């Protein structure tokens, strides 16, 4: 029933994941098809 | 550490507007192409664009002569409004990912490019070198995530925010046309950065806050002092309807409250219908007036009133996405007060990319 | 006084963009005669004439906000203007959905969060018509 | 629910034409009604 390390680590990992998804999508030089 | 231009730290009125109406708050940081009434471009017809490459290299050679005449160190050049033209210097472009950021720089303000480079475990060759900015080795990631070993990330760093930027080459078809009253001018661009989600370092105040009303009062006082400095009359005197032209949403009781101390109204005789400066009042020096209001406080106030307009036009989820809430949430998360739900509705993308800065316990 | 400069982006067809780029990087005033811009009183229509060849232009609104940043030492950058408009050469039509950079494509449709409840101006016109009237009758309706 | 408005006006010379106008835009609706409800309380 963690109320301390579980919440903190979960928030931290979601933060690294979003930071790393944004870096990749933004630096992509891949052409994107007009929709 | 950030040194803005002398038009920016003196809060001069083209660059830092005193009043923004509703149609000017909807077009906040998106200024439309205005039609001129007088000038060379005001006459209808075809207009030749003018190349400016002798102007660029003449100005750069002149600034290098100024720098080598002053001992060769690093110099401060942006001292006039005519230094802030696009006609000279090395221009880059900076595109924003979010539609309406929580904070945004006014014209004339400075920012730095910092290249954060986490070394590889043990031996590393050195930071991949980059054309713009200075490199710094970051063990502790500035942003929410953490840098990989051997990963260099460039970022805009100033007093307002800190945001990851990504250098892209320009399209092969796009040029930059600087139009003024006299004619069109064309530059090419080669470097364009994409600015990610901002990490706010300044807290936008809320509407009717104490910090909000304090900034409004201090801005009006600074404008009144600078009108008194501009007065040529030996007893310095100003007119009330100059201030009413600058701040037309203000009730005149507040303007008279600011003029009550430091001025008095002359009805008859000489200086009639003028607000002369009191003889015992020492008008503050330039550095005291600069210490009264900061330009970043003006940017935070402009963000607040623009978000006020957008929320007002669109009739609690939207209120959470207001920059006073999101800036308070992010700065509180950086002190370790609270955590943020990184997936939510304050997400400026509207998809899984990007963060949401709203407080969670 | 000082008036903030108004910078916009000009997008040309690729062969005409190559000729304009070569003439810009050359640097003579010969380019001045070759490249002209005529903006129509619509405000969103124009001709760009490259080498006296007319091209049809539209001034469109860009979904993101760009900012020109000048520098003298390539370490500190000063914001010079805000760019929000592009004169592409070849209302809903005057709004551009894509951004200039490659990662920003279909930004307005996909990477922009949309919050919703011209329309205000229409409501003002309706209020003016109600004022110029004598008797006003209103009912929220159903299918009819 | 859509919004329909009936307007009574006087034409040049002598006339009393009535115009019934229906607003199907729910955005125009909201902004329209909010002023009346405000002006109804503004008395």
């Amino acid at each position: 029933r963690f109320s301390v390390a579980e919440h903190q680590e979960r928030y931290k990992e979601e933060c690294q994941r979003i930071f790393d998804l944004q870096n990749k999508v933004l630096s992509s030089t891949e052409v994107l098809s007009t929709d | 550490i950030i040194q803005h231009s002398i038009p920016a730290v003196e809060l001069r009125q083209p660059f830092f507007p005193t009043h923004m109406g509703p149609i000017k708050l909807r077009q906040f940081h998106r200024p439309p192409l205005k039609k001129y009434s007088f000038g060379a471009l005001s006459q209808p017809g075809p207009h030749s664009v003018q190349p400016l490459l002798k102007h660029i290299k003449k100005k750069a050679k002149m600034r290098e002569q100024e720098r080598q005449a002053s001992g060769g160190g690093e110099m401060f050049f942006m001292r006039t409004p005519q230094d802030l033209t696009g006609k000279d210097g090395d221009l880059i472009l900076a595109e924003y990912s979010e539609e309406n950021g929580p904070l945004m720089m006014q014209v004339g303000m400075a920012t730095k490019i910092k290249n954060y480079y986490k070394r590889k475990p043990g031996k590393d060759p050195g930071a991949p070198d980059c054309k713009y900015g200075e490199t710094v080795y970051c063990h502790t990631s500035p942003f929410l995530g953490s840098l990989h070993p051997g990963q260099l990330l460039q970022a805009f760093e100033n007093n307002l925010f800190r945001a990851p930027i990504y250098l892209h080459k320009m399209p092969e078809t796009d040029f930059l046309i600087i139009r003024t009253r006299q004619g069109y001018y064309i530059r090419e661009l080669v470097d364009i950065f994409v600015v990610g989600q901002q990490c706010p370092l300044f807290e936008v105040p809320g509407p009717n806050s104490k910090r909000a009303n304090t900034h409004i009062r201090d801005f009006l006082q600074v404008f009144i002092y600078r009108l008194f400095w501009k007065s040529k009359d030996r007893p310095r005197r100003i007119r009330m309807e100059d201030i009413k032209k600058a701040f037309p949403s203000h009730s005149e009781s507040s303007i008279r409250k600011r003029l009550k101390l430091c001025a008095d109204f002359k009805r008859t005789g000489m200086d009639s219908n003028w607000w002369v400066l009191k003889s015992d009042f020492r008008l503050p020096t330039e550095e005291e007036i600069r210490a009264m209001v900061s330009p970043e406080q003006c940017c935070a106030y402009y963000s607040m009133i623009a978000a006020e307009q957008r929320l007002k036009d669109a009739g609690d989820d939207e209120v959470r996405t207001a920059p006073w809430n999101t800036t308070r949430a992010f700065i509180a998360a950086m002190k370790g007060k609270c955590l943020l739900e990184v997936t939510g509705v304050a997400d400026p993308t509207g998809c899984g990319e990007g963060f949401s800065y709203v407080k969670i316990p | 006084p000082h008036e903030l400069e108004s910078q916009f982006i000009l997008r040309l067809p690729p062969e005409y963009a190559s000729t304009v780029r070569r003439a810009v990087q050359s640097g003579h005033v010969n380019l001045k005669d070759r490249l002209t811009i005529e903006l129509h009183p619509d405000g969103r229509h124009g001709i760009v004439r490259v080498d006296r060849v007319p091209l049809a232009s539209k001034l469109v609104d860009l979904p993101c906000v760009m900012e020109s940043l000048k520098t003298i030492d390539k370490k500190t950058f000063y914001k010079t203007a805000d760019i929000c408009q592009m004169l592409v050469s070849t209302e809903k039509k005057f709004i551009w959905n894509h951004g200039i950079t490659l990662p920003l494509k279909n930004v307005r449709k996909r990477r922009f969060r949309k919050t919703a409840k011209d329309v205000e101006k229409e409501v003002k016109r309706l209020l003016s018509t109600d004022a110029e009237a004598v008797s006003t009758r209103w009912e929220i309706i159903a299918e009819d | 629910r859509c919004l329909k408005i009936y307007r009574t006006f006087r034409d040049e010379e002598g006339k009393e034409y009535v115009r019934c106008e229906t607003v199907r835009k729910p955005a125009v609706i909201d902004a329209y009604v909010r002023i009346r409800t405000t002006k109804d309380e503004e008395f």
